[PDB]
């Protein structure tokens, strides 16, 4: 239960996210909050059709997110507790 | 009077060249001793084995 | 130079320094 | 000639800063007083952190860090700009007689104490990395030039050279008859100067390729009296002159080549513990037990 | 909180929900991610590009997508008792 708490244990691994408006970030993560507010560092952007951009740190509001993309480097079993 | 002016010309020239000769030999000494110190240290690595 | 005399020399030195820089002989000392 | 009063007690140690513009002095009063060299020679520090006698002062090669070994069993590291005690190394069971910081980086430090231990340090860590156990008290330590070796002199008369890599005694030098109160290494790193209580100052070949008899030159003319103070030694920056503390109130400078005295300057009233050269200009300071520092031009 | 708080007083670039961009000096935020941006520009995208100026913009939290940094911020021991003086030495007799 309460999967947003699973999205805090995941810290300092690496992710892609697609936002709702066709944006994609690619990032390493530190910090997350109760309302899913994401903050990534070492950030590479790609907007909708427009070309890539690379940024030092990026803070993404919670309700704009859609799917993450976890790495295969997670053993999932730990999340049950 | 003329001779002194030639001597006044000659004395810096003699000083310039000979000091440079001495300086290069010290530079030669520094290069030589740096290598020479390292090779005993290298020998100590061999002696450590 | 005997090791015996060295050990006595160490004893002499140790006692000398310990009392020279003893805490009751610090610059700021005021007697009771 | 300039006179620098204002230490309440014996002045054991004094060092010029490597840029020549400022001066440090410390001693029995436990304070470290920082002086300007030029102008009115005014004071602008009191360093207060010690609880016992300051035995020796050394700067690091850039001058940002001042190291003070004390009888309080601690080595203090000071920031020279702010005067903050940066760190306290507190590893030693008895009086710390000496310290000396590495010529090359990193910021290593080595120390000699009356507990018979020679302890190496690293400023990053709170504990000693390595301890060499000497049978008897150690009065002065310095590194070599390459920062790989500790040389120590103690009351066992012999000079002992350790190697940090093998953790073993590597060669010893014999010839001094009494306690080695002071050691100092030339700026070129080839030669060591030693002071001992046998009324001799000597120069030794520290280089790897020395002859079997390493004593190259013997100097005479200083005196050790019944106070048995740790009279120190120093080199001139060019290596042409050497100075030694002497208990007969005279300030001695020898020419290293001719082995003669060159200056024997009166005016102190007590035993002179350390004499230091200015790095660029020919200014000499001598610290004495008369609570005064004398500073003067030489030619 | 603590990740956001690191950013304060810098010059922050915001991307709104409609595609717009604001760039502003950042001094307030709130549990709903309201913002106050200050000394601020409205900026839109040879493909044409344009730069409008706004003051002291208060952003209702719903619009925000992302924010980014690109600027640096729009920003001893006492003298002691010693005295030196000129002196002579004076040799003693003998």
């Amino acid at each position: 239960m309460k999967l947003v708490r699973f999205l805090m244990k995941l810290s300092h691994e690496t992710v892609t996210i697609e936002l709702k408006n066709g944006t994609q970030v690619h990032g390493t993560i530190t910090g997350v909050d109760v309302s899913m507010n994401t903050h990534l560092k070492a950030v590479k952007m790609t907007l909708k059709n427009r070309e890539p951009v690379q940024l030092e740190t990026l803070s993404i509001r919670g309700n704009n997110i859609r799917y993450f993309i976890l790495p295969d480097s997670l053993p999932l079993d730990t999340l049950l507790v | 009077e003329e001779l002194k002016k030639h001597e006044d010309s000659a004395i810096p020239r003699r000083l310039e060249c000979l000091k440079e000769d001495v300086q290069r030999q010290q530079e030669r000494e520094k290069e030589l001793q740096h290598r020479y110190a390292d090779l005993l240290l290298e020998k100590e690595t061999l002696k450590s084995k | 130079m005997s090791e015996e005399k060295l050990q006595e020399k160490a004893r002499k030195w140790q006692q000398l320094q310990a009392k020279r820089y003893a805490e009751k002989r610090k610059f700021g000392f005021v007697d009771a | 000639i300039m006179l620098l009063s204002g230490h309440e007690g014996e002045v054991y140690c004094c060092k010029f800063h490597p840029n020549g513009s400022t001066l440090a002095s410390a001693g029995f009063d436990r304070l470290i007083l920082l002086w300007n060299v030029y102008g009115d020679c005014d004071n602008y520090a009191t360093l207060k952190g010690h609880s016992g006698a300051v035995m020796e002062l050394h700067y690091n090669t850039d001058g940002s860090m001042l190291f003070s070994a004390s009888t309080d069993k601690t080595v203090a590291v000071w920031d020279s700009e702010t005067g903050e005690r940066v760190k306290r190394l507190k590893g030693h069971t008895s009086f710390v007689n000496s310290c000396y910081p590495a010529r090359r980086g990193p910021q290593l430090v080595c120390t000699g104490s009356d507990d018979g231990t020679v302890k190496l340090w690293d400023i990053r860590k709170k504990a000693a990395i390595q301890t060499f156990q000497n049978t008897y008290q150690v009065l002065a330590v310095t590194f070599n030039d390459t920062s790989d070796q500790i040389i120590s002199g103690g009351i066992d008369n012999d000079i002992k050279v350790w190697d940090l890599r093998q953790n073993k005694l590597t060669y010893t030098m014999r010839g001094h008859a009494d306690s080695v109160t002071g050691l100092s290494l030339s700026s070129e790193g080839s030669y060591l100067l030693s002071n001992a209580m046998d009324n001799t100052v000597r120069v030794w070949d520290v280089r790897p390729f020395a002859p079997k008899e390493r004593c190259v030159k013997i100097f005479q003319g200083n005196v050790h009296n019944f106070e048995k103070n740790l009279l120190r030694c120093s080199w001139s920056p060019d290596g042409s002159k050497i100075a030694a503390g002497s208990a007969d109130r005279f300030v001695y400078v020898w020419d290293t080549t001719s082995r003669r005295i060159l200056y024997k300057l009166p005016g102190h009233a007590g035993s002179i513990n350390e004499v230091a050269f200015h790095p660029d200009e020919p200014i000499i300071i001598s610290a004495s037990s008369d609570k005064r520092l004398y500073m003067g031009e030489i030619q | 909180s603590s990740k956001m708080l690191q950013h304060i007083d810098y010059r922050m670039r915001c991307i709104l929900q409609d595609g717009r961009i604001f760039i502003g000096t950042f001094k307030a935020f709130d549990k709903h991610m309201n913002l106050i941006l200050c000394d601020c520009d409205e900026f839109r995208k040879a493909e044409r590009e344009e730069k409008r100026v706004l003051g002291l913009v208060l952003l209702r939290g719903e619009n925000l997508v992302s924010m980014t940094v690109e600027g640096p911020p729009p920003k001893g021991a006492a003298g002691g008792p010693g005295i030196g003086r000129a002196a002579g030495r004076g040799i003693p007799a003998g």
